[PDB]
C-alpha cells in the first residue's frame, strides 16, 4: 500500500482521493492518506471551503516516486510535491501513522469501481495531455481549456487532448464525402486507432481520463472530449466486437459513478440519444442502454 | 450566420455570392403496380444555383441515370447537390468564386460544408426567407431544358432576361420572387397573365415576356392581386 503525507492543513478544505472524499477543518491536525492501492493511476483533489470555485487536483502514479502535499501560502493551494530522499520519506510517514494522523483510503473489498473506470489510463500518456515533464504528476483544474478549445489561450496550461472534428480534411477523405461523414469507420478505424492511438487501450484511456477530468473537476472540454470519442464509435458502422463489448462497460461504470444531480450538465442529450436509439450500434450498448433508461429516463 | 428581413440588402452588394436550391433535385412520379403496390418513377431533376446580384443562373440538370442503384435518394440527392456545387465553384477561376453559398434549405449545410472543406474561406449560410424557388419549373424554357436531357448537362441563363438594362439588381430579384411565388400559389393562373396577350412575346434568348416599364407595372399588380386571392381562398377571409 501507500501513502500521501500532508506536510499539514492550514485551511479548511474538501479533500478527494479517487471517488472518496472528506472534509477538513481550517488547522486540523491532517497528515495526509494511506492505505492507498498500488497498481492504478490516481486522483487526489480540493475543493476549499471558501471558493467551491476552482476544484484542482494532481494525477499520480505511486510507482514513480514518493509524493506528499504541502500548502502554499503565496500561492494559496494545497501542491503536490515530489520527495527524493527515501529515507527522508519513510520516516515522515512512519511517525504520522504511528500518531494516527491519516485516513485510510476506504476501499471495500467487493468493490471494483475504481479499476473499472482507470482501467486503461496510462500514467506515462497522461503527461502527454497536461505536459509539465519536470514533474511525475499532473495538475488539472475546472478552468483549463483544451487545444481544440484554444484553436475556436496559454498552451503551457492547456490540455492536450487529441484533436476529434468530424468535420476536417483529417475525418474525410476526398471523393467519401457522404460515406465518410455518415459512416466514421475510416475516421476511427484507420486515421485514429492505427494512425495516432496504435491500438484501442489508448483510445479508452483518453476517454476514461476526459470523463474523469469532466466529473471532478467539471471541466467543461473534457466533457466534450469524453462525448466526441464516445460518437466516434457509436457513429461507425465498423467497429471490433471487442471493442464494443469494453465500451459498453466502461460507460456502464461511467454512468453508475455520476452524481445523479450532475447528469444535467455532464451529459449531452443529443449524443446520448444518437448512441443508444439512432446510431450504428444502438443494440450494442445493452448495459449502458440498461443504467441510462433506468437512471436518467429524463434525458432520454 | 442566417439570411433574413433584416440583413436583405446584403445579396445586392459587391460580393460574390450563389444561392443554392435542391428541392427540385430528386423528383418522382407516384404510381399503382399491378399488384397494387405502390412505386416511383425518377424523373429528371435540377440544381437551381443563382447569382442574385447579377442574374447568372447555374442550371445543373440531375439525370435519372444519377439514381440508378442507389438506396435512401432523398438523402442522396442532398450530397449530390452539394457534389456538384462544390464542382462548380473549383471549374471557376478564383475572382469568380464566390465568397458565401447561401442554402435554401437547412438540411443541405453539413452536406455542402463537408464537400467545401477545401474552401474554408467560402461560407456556408442558411436562410429565415421562405424563397420560392421551387416553382422554376414552372418557367417553360427551364422545365423543357431539364425533360429533354438524355446525359448531365449544366445549361447557364440569365434569369432577368435584360432587365438589368433598366432596373436594378435589388428590383430585379424582387421581380423574379414575385412571379415565382405566383407561379407556386396557382401556376395557371400565373401563367395565363404572363401570356395572355399574344403581341407581348419572348425572345428567343429570353425567358419571360418582352414588357415595356408600364407594362411590368401592370404584370407585378396582377401577381399580387393573385397571391392576396388565393391566400382568402385557401384561409377563407
Ligand atoms: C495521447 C492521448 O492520451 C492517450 O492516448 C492516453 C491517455 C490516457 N491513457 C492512455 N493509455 C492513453
Amino acid at each position: 500500500m501507500n501513502t500521501v503525507p500532508f506536510t499539514s492543513a492550514p485551511i479548511e478544505v474538501t479533500i478527494g482521493i479517487d471517488q472518496y472524499s472528506f472534509n477538513v477543518k481550517e488547522n486540523q491536525p491532517f497528515h495526509g492518506i494511506k492505505d492507498i492501492p498500488i497498481g492504478h493511476v490516481h486522483v487526489i483533489h480540493f475543493q476549499h471551503a471558501d471558493n467551491s470555485s476552482m476544484r484542482y487536483g494532481y494525477w499520480f502514479d505511486c510507482r514513480m516516486g514518493n509524493f506528499y502535499i504541502q500548502y502554499d501560502p503565496k500561492d494559496g493551494l494545497y501542491k503536490m510535491m515530489e520527495e527524493r530522499d527515501g529515507a527522508k520519506f519513510e520516516n515522515i510517514v512512519h511517525n504520522f501513522k504511528e500518531r494516527q494522523m491519516m485516513v485510510s483510503y476506504p476501499k471495500i473489498d467487493e468493490d471494483d469501481t475504481w479499476y473499472n473506470l482507470t482501467e486503461f489510463v496510462q500514467m506515462d500518456k497522461i503527461r502527454k495531455i497536461v505536459r509539465k515533464d519536470e514533474n511525475q504528476f499532473s495538475y488539472v483544474d475546472s478552468s483549463m481549456t483544451t487545444v481544440q478549445e484554444n484553436e475556436l489561450s496559454d498552451p503551457a496550461h492547456s490540455l492536450n487532448y487529441t484533436v476529434i472534428n468530424f468535420k476536417s480534411r483529417e475525418a474525410i477523405r476526398p471523393g467519401h464525402e457522404m460515406e465518410d461523414f455518415l459512416d466514421k469507420s475510416y475516421y476511427l478505424n484507420t486515421v485514429m486507432l492505427q494512425g495516432i492511438f496504435k491500438n484501442s487501450s489508448n483510445y479508452f484511456g483518453e476517454l476514461q481520463f476526459a470523463f474523469l477530468n469532466a466529473m471532478f473537476f467539471g471541466n467543461y472540454g473534457s466533457s466534450l472530449q469524453w462525448h466526441a470519442m464516445i460518437e466516434l464509435i457509436c457513429s461507425s458502422a465498423t467497429v471490433p466486437k471487442h471493442m464494443l463489448d469494453k465500451l459498453d462497460e466502461i460507460l456502464y461504470y461511467q454512468i453508475k459513478t455520476l452524481p445523479e444531480q450532475y447528469s444535467d450538465i455532464l451529459l449531452n442529450e443529443r449524443v446520448w440519444n444518437i448512441c443508444l436509439y439512432s446510431s450504428f450500434q444502438k443494440n450494442s450498448l445493452h448495459n449502458t442502454e440498461k443504467i441510462m433508461e433506468n437512471k436518467y429516463p429524463e434525458l432520454l | 450566420g442566417a439570411m433574413n428581413s433584416s440583413n436583405y440588402a446584403e445579396l445586392f452588394n459587391n460580393d460574390i455570392k450563389l444561392f443554392v436550391d435542391d428541392t427540385n433535385v430528386y423528383r418522382v412520379t407516384v404510381h399503382k403496380t399491378f399488384e397494387g403496390n405502390v412505386a416511383t418513377k425518377a424523373i429528371n431533376g435540377c440544381i437551381f444555383t443563382l447569382n442574385p446580384k447579377t442574374g447568372h443562373l447555374f442550371l445543373k440538370i440531375i439525370h435519372t441515370s444519377v439514381w440508378a442503384g442507389q438506396k435512401r435518394l432523398s438523402q442522396l440527392a442532398k450530397w449530390k447537390t452539394a457534389e456538384e456545387v462544390s464542382a462548380l465553384v473549383r471549374s471557376l477561376p478564383k475572382e469568380e468564386q464566390p465568397k458565401q453559398i447561401i442554402v435554401t434549405r437547412k438540411a443541405m449545410l453539413d452536406p455542402l460544408e463537408v464537400h467545401m472543406l477545401d474552401f474554408p474561406n467560402i461560407a456556408i449560410r442558411p436562410t429565415e426567407l421562405r424563397l420560392p424557388f421551387s416553382a422554376a419549373m414552372s418557367i417553360d424554357k427551364l422545365s423543357d431544358v431539364v425533360m429533354k436531357a438524355t446525359e448531365p448537362q449544366m445549361v447557364l441563363f440569365n434569369i432577368y432576361d435584360d432587365w438589368l438594362d433598366r432596373i436594378s439588381s435589388y428590383t430585379a430579384f424582387s421581380r423574379l420572387t414575385l412571379l415565382l411565388r405566383a407561379l407556386k400559389t396557382n401556376e395557371e393562373s400565373a401563367k395565363m397573365i404572363l401570356l395572355s396577350d399574344p403581341t407581348i412575346t419572348i425572345k428567343s434568348y429570353h425567358l419571360w415576356p418582352s414588357f415595356t416599364d408600364e407594362q411590368w407595372i401592370t404584370i407585378e399588380s396582377q401577381m399580387r392581386d393573385l397571391i392576396l386571392t388565393e391566400y382568402g381562398r385557401k384561409y377563407n377571409v
